[PDB]
């Protein structure tokens, strides 16, 4: 009964893949509003930023698309009840000190206990598709300090199932 | 075998491959350890490791 | 590893303040006075006109 | 100049003694070495002889 | 050119940080100017000091291996975590635009080229008595070997040099061979192994005048 | 060498030169000025009293 | 530091500390060195070398 959003992979004119996700819209309400919020405005365009191997794919930033943090809002610290032990668990991503969160947003690769309690995760993968998507990404052919040489690119990105 | 030496049921994540090898080399390197039973057990676990880490190694191994 | 905590540790190891101490203690274990309280406050008072 | 050339002259003839010393150092313990090695090895073997 | 360890010992502060590593020499002072926080710590500590037990011979990128607290590959940094490392978790301000890290930034931020070895030269001044030990690297020409002797007389140009060559006679010396080529050798390792003081003897160079005006 | 060095420990390593520069250290980091080497002069200053 | 004044970099294997040990206990030692500002470095030679001829206190060292 929660809400779907799914978006496109395309790695230099070439697509890569795609991915849809359910968005925990029963334990981290204002969360999903904002993803969804950015999903629609936003996201269409904005680079993979740091991908590591056996930890997670991130990426998602706004006015800048390169990593460095963006201004015109800051998103408070809503629920950690969702615990990252399985792959694909989406979440968004704040600096060390809480209730700094940005649209930077990470979906896990591999269980990751410690993150328990320090980041809000708000979503899952659907199916076995997508996760065997981000897990082909992990190997492409040459990334550059953490992050893909070529522009690994969210070309689409929609909303489905839901208001 | 490779899997055996380590414990791994071949379904095993690659986390658990890593723990396997960080606890049995820690407790079986030469110099922690004197003994030439677990230097050649440690000989063994490097091995299995080294060509059990690559996923394309894993992948031509797991073919065979 | 409170944002005070942060924020001294980035004071703390910035270029100005660090070089300066390293710059003054230095000194002071050339000269090697036995009241560095006033030894002190001349070689700042000399550092500073610059 | 003819300073320097026999201070070179002492260096290379200080030179050659150390090399010999060295050998010497060498083949006294390998002298002792062959000496122990079969005092060790003949008790084993009039050991096994008594057995 | 070349740089001994000392001379690289030279510059450690915020102001003009030098630091040796992988066989060069690397001047970070523009890093520590531009990231001025917690991250610039380690390696101003190091300043001045040998950076290769940082790294590995392999590849330039510093030592990995499996954190246990996360089992994930990344850099092991004991000491701390230096510029352009990332961190272990997922956070909001790291930035990945910059192009290369400093210890693959050869261009921009080498100048010069550490020695692997130095050795003791002794240089007499004929015309006035005036010895001097020097430490210069093993394998230099000895055109800069002149210009590391030239804070010692400052027309050290017009002199011409020479050096006890093998009997032994003391001959010239080309200006474009290091000092192994001329016939100057190195004997301390010998001097080492056989329980000889790496000061009782040292190579001699004569400097002569050619008198000019 | 350990001459020149040493020379430097037994001055550094003594009480009067180390816990005069951790407690200046320690109201430095406290205080952040814009400026640390005239609030180290005022500080000095009004320290010599004590 | 334990490093410098051997004359060794942080970098040094185990020949290299051998060797570097060898060269400064027999430039120092009193009965051969017979006086000087010997006496600290001696200690500090001797030292240095037993916290680096051992691998767990070596270590130990390294990180701290």
């Amino acid at each position: 009964g929660r809400t779907y959003c799914a978006f496109s992979i395309q790695q230099s004119s070439k697509l890569l893949g795609t991915v849809v996700l359910e968005l925990f819209t029963d334990i981290a309400p204002a969360t999903c509003a904002n993803f969804i919020k950015y999903i629609k405005d936003g996201y269409q365009g904005t680079p993979l930023h740091r991908i590591v191997p056996n930890g997670w794919v991130q990426g998602g930033d706004i006015v800048d698309g390169s990593g460095k943090g963006d201004p015109g809002f800051v998103l408070p610290d809503e629920t950690y009840s969702v615990k990252h032990d399985a792959p694909g668990v989406l979440g968004m991503a704040t600096g060390g000190q809480p209730h700094t969160a940005n649209t930077q947003f990470y979906i896990s690769l591999s269980p990751l206990p410690f993150l328990d309690g320090k980041r809000v995760a708000f979503g899952r993968v659907l199916n076995k598709q997508s996760l065997e998507n981000l897990l082909a990404l992990q190997t492409l052919p040459t990334f550059q300090n953490e992050r893909p040489v070529p522009d690994v690119v969210i070309a689409s990105c929609h909303v489905i199932y839901n208001p | 075998d490779y899997y055996e030496v380590m414990g791994l049921t071949r379904s095993a994540n690659d986390i658990d491959i890593r723990r396997a090898y960080r606890r049995l080399a820690l407790k079986y390197h030469p110099d922690i350890n004197k003994d030439g039973a677990a230097g050649d057990e440690f000989l063994r676990i490097c091995e299995a490791y080294e060509v059990l880490c690559d996923p394309k190694t894993k992948g031509f191994y797991d073919l065979y | 590893q409170t944002p005070l905590y942060e924020k001294m540790r980035d004071y703390a190891h910035s270029n100005k303040v660090q070089e300066l101490l390293q710059k003054m203690t230095a000194d002071l274990f050339i000269e090697r006075p036995a009241d560095p309280v006033t030894w002190m406050i001349k070689w700042l008072s000399e550092e500073q006109k610059r | 100049e003819a300073a320097e050339r026999r201070k070179l002259e002492e260096k290379e003839r200080r030179m050659q003694q150390e090399r010999e010393r060295v050998e010497r150092e060498r083949v006294v313990r390998q002298k002792v070495a062959a000496s122990a090695f079969a005092r060790g090895y003949l008790s084993g073997i009039v050991n096994t002889v008594f057995d | 050119r070349y740089y001994t360890p000392y001379e690289v010992a030279m510059h450690n502060t915020p102001d003009d940080c030098w630091v040796s590593f992988l066989g060069g020499v690397y001047n970070l002072t523009d890093l520590i100017k531009a990231n001025q926080g917690a991250l610039a710590a380690p390696l101003i500590a190091a300043a001045g000091q040998d950076l290769t037990h940082w790294f590995d011979p392999t590849t330039k990128d510093p030592k990995r291996h499996i954190c246990p607290a996360t089992h994930i590959e990344r850099f092991y940094t004991p000491m701390g975590r230096f510029i352009h490392v990332p961190p272990p978790e997922p956070m909001c301000n790291w930035d990945t635009s910059f192009g290369l890290p400093w210890w693959r930034d050869a261009k921009k931020y080498q100048i010069g080229l550490l020695s692997a070895r130095t050795r003791v030269i002794r240089v007499r001044n004929v015309l006035t008595d005036q010895e001097d030990q020097i430490e210069v690297p093993c394998e230099e020409k000895l055109v800069e070997i002149r210009e590391r002797y030239l804070e010692l007389n400052a027309h050290a140009k017009s002199y011409t040099w020479k050096a006890l060559v093998r009997t032994h006679v003391f001959q010239e010396l080309d200006l474009n061979l290091t000092l192994e080529e001329n016939g100057v050798p190195d004997e301390t390792p010998v001097f080492e192994d056989h329980h000889v003081p790496t000061d009782y003897f040292i190579p001699v160079l004569h400097v002569y005048w050619n008198d000019d005006l």
